[PDB]
């Protein structure tokens, strides 16, 4: 059984730039009927795959000119010329020319783009939830680059730890941003306990760690 | 217009067998090969099978001795299934067509949106859906999605209507076994007064359907 | 004489946190370094990170913003941190003594036995042991209905090693695990030998002793 | 960040025969300092990993001269001449010249002997279980090769299905054969309502099926 192995896993390119993309086979994917069936998939955020390259080289109808495929026997290649934000995504290579067929690991494209700060946002409980007997006070960052966002929870001023849990989204194709939910999860007999409720956001695109709260 | 739809049962136990099918629509499977293509939370794409349009199969080496591919062409089905279900096997599983080519198709030019199966001994469980009630000119509304099991929620915002502003989750597990997420809207401050905003989240597999106003 | 052992909680909770301890003998943790490695259900090996001898740590790429690796040399213990755990990080936890070289070793040499995590939401189980009853007997013990892993069988105290076959695990659709362990003997000392299987199952903290009798 | 791939996933080999396995690394380990640090580690059934080889090419202590490392810059192998019983397990290497290291994905070592079949066992359900409302029964196949078998339940001679789960040993270190057990899940009632019951066994070793049973 052959082996697809795809370089590198995570692979950051700055708009504008060029990506290029390794597949290499553990054996020769010539056919021996003369061809090389080897594609190219794009896997974007929240769709199913879709087909970029076969046959080592040929573009699938309606793809840009920007994307090529190169190589042969047992190493090939992916180039994307000049990337856009909605290049990004899995790409994986897929070798057909062998039963069984596979699929590479992945190569993840990740776009570099400027500095953008969160806006943030803090949300109370809401009525109906406190009489079921539990609190979620949310906080959300919204729209920011780079990924790295640090979200501090604060109760009557006292750091909290342990007792929220944060989701990520993928990185945007329209705007290369990320949004961030942090989420902080309570007893109604402890939040009822606290007044002042705030979440600290530190993020390179600040110039201090911005600050959300309320009073309950 | 080349259609392909997953129908599968979202929850399965372990030890127990999973059926997929496949509903396909605008070719005939008398003329196309179809494959079954699998990936796992957070992982990569696995090549499962195939079924060739003269009705052979070919198999995962992985899978194979727990593997079954069959098909209705004239119904326009293909059919997986799965015996001795392991945790391993929760994924989101497609149907893909076959296109170009003679005896080896050069690519697969059309996907279904994937279903998704979860392998647990855990109970199905709809979810609780909360407000989160209303920078600058700009307000952030969304729902709480909270409670669920297994994957996934669909959320939309007004039936569909509005599309723009839109963030909802990936989901997170939570300690209870149960899993969270919250979709959020960035909308003009303006339209508070006059615009409702309708949060529609569906649960398939407990078949639970809530609509939630996000008022002020 | 050189060992490592690793002490876990067993069954950690979806979104908590694992904290394991390695305890070392017969060598300085002053003077080597050590690594965690761990290996999920049917899987490979994979590196979790490094604490070097003088207290300097590097991990996994994939796990290194929620891992922090800490040591006691006064003590001869290690231990492993990791926070928000999937069921993913579900995987038996080994640590390796560094063996050989200057700043980069050329291998591990000794290595713990592992201990074995289950990230799942469901609570500890003990199992119910029933008997398998029997010039060659086969006997055995059903281990039936118990979570997490592992559980442990031996025959009488493990005196009787040769002719085991311990079967592995299987998931029921409960999700409750169960497996047969079964032993070989002489069917001529079926009468005058006594056999009992010695099952424990850590994580419940239960121990039974079954006597399988013809 | 460095890939090491290594093939075949599995290797069945014949007593006495050679194994050879191979270890790729997607760019060059040699270190700055000029050293190779790059090691083979076998992991035994039930056993943790030792040590083989280390540097490439170089023994650990106790380690039988039948094993070999070779290679240099992306290309290793590691060569076992004369395979005994005791060689059998999964075989990793492991790139140690760049942070951070990182395993191969393993080749598992099947060892290829003759023919041997089964010892059959059937177990009714003990008394003590009875009592507690479920029936298990239990098939025992030992020390047999190779790994494929059949085994069928039947209830007053009626041909089971899907009441039933198989577990099959490791491979033996020492005799390199499989063991199985086939245990059959009855309520009490369902139980009591039969008489015969029945495991047959179809296997290479065997000229004719075997059938072992009792009356409850
Ligand atoms: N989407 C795809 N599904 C499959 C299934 C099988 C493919 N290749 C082969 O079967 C190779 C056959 C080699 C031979 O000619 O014997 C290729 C392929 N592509
Ligand atoms: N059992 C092992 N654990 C480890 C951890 C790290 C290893 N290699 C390095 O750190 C390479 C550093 C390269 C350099 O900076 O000189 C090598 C290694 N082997």
């Amino acid at each position: 059984e052959l082996v697809m192995t795809q370089t590198p896993l995570s692979l950051p390119v700055s708009l504008g730039d060029q990506a290029s993309i390794s597949c290499r086979s553990s054996q020769s994917i010539v056919h021996s009927n003369g061809n090389t069936y080897l594609a190219w998939y794009l896997q974007k955020p929240g769709q199913s795959p879709k087909l970029l390259i076969y046959k080592v080289s040929n573009r699938f109808s309606g793809v840009p000119d920007r994307f090529s495929g190169s190589g042969s026997g047992t190493d090939f290649t992916l180039k994307i010329n000049r990337v856009e934000a909605e290049d990004l995504g899995v790409y994986y290579c897929f070798q057909g020319s062998h039963l069984p067929p596979t699929f590479g690991g992945g190569t993840k494209l990740e776009i570099k783009r400027t500095v953008a700060a969160p806006s943030v946002f803090i949300f109370p409980p809401s009525d109906e939830q406190l009489k079921s007997g539990t609190a979620s006070v949310v906080c959300l960052l919204n729209n920011f680059y780079p990924r790295e966002a640090k979200v501090q929870w604060k109760v009557d001023n006292a750091l909290q730890s342990g007792n929220s849990q944060e989701s990520v989204t993928e990185q945007d194709s329209k705007d290369s941003t990320y949004s961030l939910s942090s989420t902080l999860t309570l007893s109604k007999a402890d939040y009822e306990k606290h007044k002042v409720y705030a979440c600290e956001v530190t993020h390179q695109g600040l110039s201090s760690p911005v600050t959300k709260s309320f009073n309950r | 217009d080349v259609q392909l739809l997953e129908s599968g049962p979202g929850l399965v136990a372990p030890s127990q067998s999973l059926s997929i099918t496949c509903t396909v629509s605008g070719f005939s499977l008398t003329n196309y090969g179809v494959d079954w293509v699998r990936q796992p939370p957070g992982k990569g794409l696995e090549w499962v099978g195939v079924i060739w349009s003269g009705g052979s199969t070919n198999y995962n080496s992985a899978l194979m001795s727990r593997l079954s591919i069959s098909k209705d062409n004239s119904k326009s089905q293909v059919f997986l299934k799965m015996n001795s279900l392991q945790t391993d096997d929760t994924a989101v599983y497609y149907c893909a067509k076959h296109w170009g080519g003679y005896y080896i198709p050069y690519g697969m030019d059309h996907w279904g949106q994937g279903t998704t199966v979860t392998v647990s001994s855990a109970s199905t469980k709809g979810p609780s859906v909360f407000p989160l009630a209303p920078s600058g000119g700009t307000a952030a509304l969304g729902c709480l999605v909270k409670d669920y099991f297994p994957e996934p929620v669909t959320v939309s915002w007004n039936s569909g209507a509005l599309t723009s502003g839109v963030h909802t989750f990936p989901a997170v597990l939570q300690s209870s076994g149960l899993y969270s997420l919250s979709s959020v809207v960035t909308v003009p401050s303006s339209s508070l007064g006059t615009q409702t905003y309708i949060c529609n989240v569906n649960h398939k597999p407990s078949n639970t359907k809530v609509d939630k106003k996000v008022e002020p």
